[PDB]
RNA sequence: UUCACUGGGCCAGCAUCAGUUUUGGUGGCAGGAUAAAUCCAUAGGAAUGUAGCUUGCCUCGGUAAGUAUUAUAGCCUGUGGGAAUACUGCCAGCUGGGACUGAGGACUGCGACGUAAGUCAAGGAUGCUGGCAUAAUGGUUAUAUGCCGCCCGUCUUGAAA
RNA sequence: AAGCUCGUAUCAGUUUUAUGAAUGUAAGAAUGAAGAGCUUUUAGUGGGCCAUUUUUGGUAAGCAGAACUGGCGAUGCGGGAUGAACCGAACGUAGAGUUAAGGUGCCGGAAUACACGCUCAUCAGAUGGCGCUCAAGCGUGUUACCUAUACUCUACCGUCAGGGUUGAUAUGAUGCCCUGACGAGUAGGCAGG
């Protein structure tokens, strides 16, 4: 309920840069996407 | 920081200096290389002259009086080396091109006043020990230029005339050294080396 | 940049098979999340496993223990090519095992083109008594007061234009 | 009441560890219950699945 | 006597442009002796003026100028973004531009 | 008719603000091997063996054979103690510099601050100041400069043709 | 397009458990969606090619055929020197900020950045040109920067959706408003001028 009344979050690019030079490759082998877990947070403040 | 900037040629490498000589133009700064035939190149001497000789079966057909004119000088040589970097054709280009002057050693009215050089661009300071480097000089030499020697031999004139003078300065500022060195110590002294001076 | 990381798993415990035998190893990654995916990798290799069968128990970082102390860091790396893969043992006299492993990895990319998931890090160990040293080049700085010159310094000029013609003296 | 809940909460955890590492066992931490998805990639060139 | 100066020249470069578009309403303006984005932060919103001869005199002064601001920075080489009120001419790319130090941070 | 007060636009500068963002300086914490180190001790060890001593040798005290565990340098490992400091993370911490924007139009509402009276950065910019009528300013045409721009329409074929 | 029931538990290019020989049926499973079904009728539409993943047929090779999902078709924009098939990115008009892909010797906006090594080639190499050799090349790592119509915020235009508004509103209630979301487009359809 309180997921779904928060409308879907719209994020900026972020303040700094995604940081790898290339995007779309899995975050474990110097991309972007897939699981980060800790990084998450200083990636979506940047996007803030 | 200076109306006209005289480099020195001398010990340089053609592209780079080039380059950098480029781009101070595009930005409004008159130039002036010099002593250009003493330039540098990369790579064996057999070299130069084969990437260039190439340079020379160019020419157009119809009419080879028409096509790719293969200069000799090298002054020239190395303007090429320039131009290919400057729009050369919008009048953005033509304005600078406008802003230079490479001559083939050290003609007045230059020879009576300070040069410089190009630090980002120096056969000594980009080029691994002992490796081989051209020096244009030949190179243009063995491509027709017909005056290596005048220049040569009407070069160690300058450096003669010149030489003498420096001695005379030289001879000069030997004194100053001495009149501070003396009048050094006093009080007014004392005081600006506090404040640096 | 890398770091040092413990990594143990047990392979979930299911009924009447209670505590595990934990399988121990030392990870080289930049960070704790790479480190976990290395580590799934290797024990895929040792044996017949999955990440979903398996659970990181503990993942602790491992600091260098002299950070201001030279060490003769003896390396033994598995490594995949073009062709099957093969053993290797090098030497590399560095401070810490992390920045001796760095070099590694830099060295093993200039001569053999092999990147980080081609890699494997067998075991790095020190060479605390001296004619163990197998290797020359390491083996070179070991003499008795060595003092060599750095001669043809290349001077970096913040400005496009000198006015000295530069000496490359030192 | 949340402020000290979070408090307590994050407490807990650091306590637990430090108490294995004492006691030498080894404490699993609480598996996490919540992520934050981000898109990545734009509307095109994108499977139906 | 010499120096009447309260101002750092600097050259007008270029528009702000990719390989082949540009926009004409920044400016990238080089200053004398800067080196770094740490040294061109000092220069952040001074006024700057773009000064030159013209033929018919307007104000019993044959003489123009073109006001603006500094805005940011552009690049590791202390090279400078630049909005004048009205746009500098294409023709001064390479034209000296007098940036002054009002107003003062100092 | 005596006077006194006052001028409406347009474009600007500064001031305090508000929304967005950029770039600094600075402080307090919380994590880890309750950082690790270094350092203060302590007990062993070997050396790329320091002082000393022993022996072949000019070149004035020499140079490799030893001796020796540090002596007229030190190092390494262990053991114990004492603080830090990077690193990661947090602050509903403080203090600046720059750009862009000012939408809306009596008052209602959510609030903060103040004992109250009120006031305020609280449901979107106000205040001051300057430039004017032979103005200020704004436009048209002509070309120049930087960058960009395949010849329109129909009809085919998988689009170019 | 309109009318009729409903506004829901009506479903979904999805995941999960359950039950059989990648794959069938259910859930008092998750996640998302207030956009569903029943009529009734009305325009346009019968082009392929390339690429992906399974095979099937194959000898010097190439490939030949079948099925499957995309790309172009009806589609601009940033990048790849230039381009039907690559890379990024689906477009109202602007202002400011941040990025993607690709790059930072110069032409060319952006580091002749930092750090570790390797490479001398008598047409190296990465080449679009000039040019380059402790590179402007190769391998790798670390940051900094450049910029699209992309994202973020603000204004503005219009469209759609929800709503306020009368013992009448300091403007034609087919007015005056308040809030949010959206904006490519050929054949064709509807509507305002």
């Amino acid at each position: 309920q309180a997921n779904n009344f928060l409308w879907p979050f719209k994020l900026s690019n972020p303040s700094g840069g995604w940081g790898v030079p290339r995007k779309f490759k899995h975050f474990i082998q110097g991309g972007s996407f897939g699981n980060r877990e800790e990084f998450i947070n200083k990636l979506v403040k940047s996007m803030n | 920081v200076e109306p006209v900037v005289v480099i020195d040629g001398k010990g340089h490498l053609v592209g780079r200096l080039a380059s950098v000589v480029a781009k101070q133009l595009l930005n409004g700064q008159k130039i002036v290389v010099v002593r250009a035939e003493e330039l540098n190149i990369s790579g064996e001497f057999f070299r130069n002259k084969l990437k260039y000789h190439d340079f020379l079966r160019k020419a157009t057909a119809f009419n080879k009086t028409r096509g790719p004119f293969h200069f000799r000088a090298p002054s020239r040589i190395f303007y090429k080396a320039l131009r290919g970097m400057v729009s050369h054709k919008t009048a953005r280009g033509k304005a600078a091109l406008e802003r230079l002057k490479v001559f083939e050693g050290i003609p007045p009215p230059y020879d009576k006043k300070k040069r410089v050089v190009v630090p980002q661009a120096l056969r000594v300071l980009r080029l691994k020990p002992g490796r081989k480097y051209t020096t244009l000089g030949k190179l243009s030499t063995s491509v027709g230029w017909k005056y290596e020697d005048v220049v040569a031999k009407l070069e160690a004139k300058r450096k003669v005339s010149s030489a003498e003078y420096y001695a005379k300065k030289r001879a000069f500022t030997k004194k100053v050294a001495s009149a501070n060195a003396t009048a050094a110590e006093s009080d007014v002294a004392k005081q600006l080396a506090a404040l640096g001076y | 940049h890398f770091k040092e990381y413990q990594v143990i798993g047990r392979r979930l415990p299911t009924e009447s098979v209670p505590e595990p035998k934990l399988f121990r190893m030392r990870i080289f990654a930049s960070n704790e999340v790479i480190a976990k995916s290395r580590y799934w990798y290797f024990l895929q290799k040792l044996h017949k496993v999955k990440k979903a069968s398996g659970e990181i128990v503990s993942i602790n970082q491992i600091n260098e223990a002299h950070p201001t102390k030279v060490k003769n860091f003896g390396v033994w790396v598995r490594y995949d090519s073009r062709s099957g893969t093969h053993n290797m043992y090098k030497e590399i006299r560095d401070v810490s095992r992390v920045a001796a492993v760095e070099t590694l990895y830099q060295d093993m990319a200039a001569r053999h083109r092999a990147r980080f998931r081609s890699i494997h890090i067998l075991k790095v160990a020190e060479i605390e008594k001296t004619a163990d040293v197998k290797r020359q080049y390491v083996k070179q700085f070991l003499t008795k007061d060595l003092k060599f010159p750095l001669p043809h310094r290349v001077q970096k000029s913040t400005k496009t234009f000198s006015y000295k013609r530069p000496s490359t003296f030192y | 009441a949340y402020q000290k809940e979070y408090e307590t909460a994050e407490r807990n955890i650091i306590q637990a560890k430090r108490d294995a590492k004492a006691a030498g066992s080894y404490y699993v931490e609480a598996q996490h219950k919540l992520v934050f998805v981000v898109r990545i990639k734009g509307i095109n060139k994108i499977p139906p699945k | 006597a010499e120096s009447h100066r309260l101002y750092v020249k600097g050259k007008h470069l270029s528009y702000q442009r990719s390989k082949r578009v540009n926009n004409p309403n920044v400016s990238l303006i080089k200053i004398e002796g800067v080196a770094t984005p740490q040294d061109a932060q000092f220069y952040l919103g001074k006024r700057i003026a773009y000064v030159y001869r013209a033929s018919k005199e307007v104000r019993g002064s044959k003489i123009r100028v073109m006001w603006g601001k500094v805005t940011r920075t552009h690049g590791n080489s202390g090279v400078v973004r630049a909005t004048f009120r009205n746009n500098l001419p294409a023709k001064t790319f390479g034209a000296s531009v007098r940036i002054f130090l009002y107003p003062s941070n100092i």
